[PDB]
C-alpha cells in the first residue's frame, strides 16, 4: 500500500520536472518561435503595406 | 485589342487590386491572427505551464 | 487539470480511506 | 488556483490528521 503512494509521488515528480520544464519549454519554443516568426510577418506586412500605399500613390499620379 | 486590354487592364487591376487587398486582408488577418496565434498558445501554454506549478501544493 | 485529477482522487481516496481508519479505531472500542 | 490549492492541502490535512488519529484511537482502543 505506502509503495502506492511512493510511486504516485515518483511519477508525479518525475512528471513535476518534466513539466516544469515541458510547461516552460514548450511556451518558449512555441512562443518564442511565434514572436520571432510573427515579428517578421509584422514587419513583412508593414514593408508590403508601405510599398502598395506608395503603388496606389504612383497610380494616382498615372 | 482594345477592348481586351480594357479587360484586361481592368483585370490587372482588380486581379492586383484583389491580390494587394488579400494580402493586405491577409496580413490584417494572419497579423491580428498571429496575435491569436502567438497569445492564444502563449496564454494557454503559460496557463499550462502555471497549472504544472498551479497544482504543486 | 489532469494534475488534480489523479491528486484528487488520491488525497479523496486517503482522506476518506484514514478517515474511515480514524473513525473505526476509536469506535471499535 | 484557490480551490485546488485551498483543497489539496485541507483533504491532504483530513488524511494526516485522520492517518494520525487512527493511530492514536488504535492505540487507546
Amino acid at each position: 500500500f505506502d509503495d502506492i503512494h511512493r510511486k504516485r509521488m515518483e511519477k508525479d515528480l518525475n512528471e513535476l520536472q518534466a513539466l516544469i520544464e515541458a510547461h516552460f519549454e514548450n511556451r518558449k519554443k512555441e512562443e518564442e518561435e511565434l514572436v520571432s516568426l510573427k515579428d517578421r510577418i509584422e514587419r513583412r506586412r508593414a514593408e508590403r503595406a508601405e510599398q502598395q500605399r506608395i503603388r496606389n500613390e504612383r497610380e494616382k499620379e498615372r | 485589342l482594345s477592348d481586351k486590354l480594357k479587360e484586361a487592364e481592368t483585370r490587372a487591376e482588380f486581379a492586383e487590386r484583389s491580390v494587394t487587398k488579400l494580402e493586405k486582408s491577409i496580413d490584417d488577418l494572419e497579423d491580428e491572427l498571429y496575435a491569436q496565434k502567438l497569445k492564444y498558445k502563449a496564454i494557454s501554454e503559460e496557463l499550462d505551464h502555471a497549472l504544472n506549478d498551479m497544482t504543486s501544493i | 487539470m489532469d494534475a488534480i485529477k489523479k491528486k484528487m482522487q488520491m488525497l479523496k481516496l486517503d482522506k476518506e480511506n484514514a478517515l474511515d481508519r480514524a473513525e473505526q479505531a476509536e469506535a471499535d472500542k
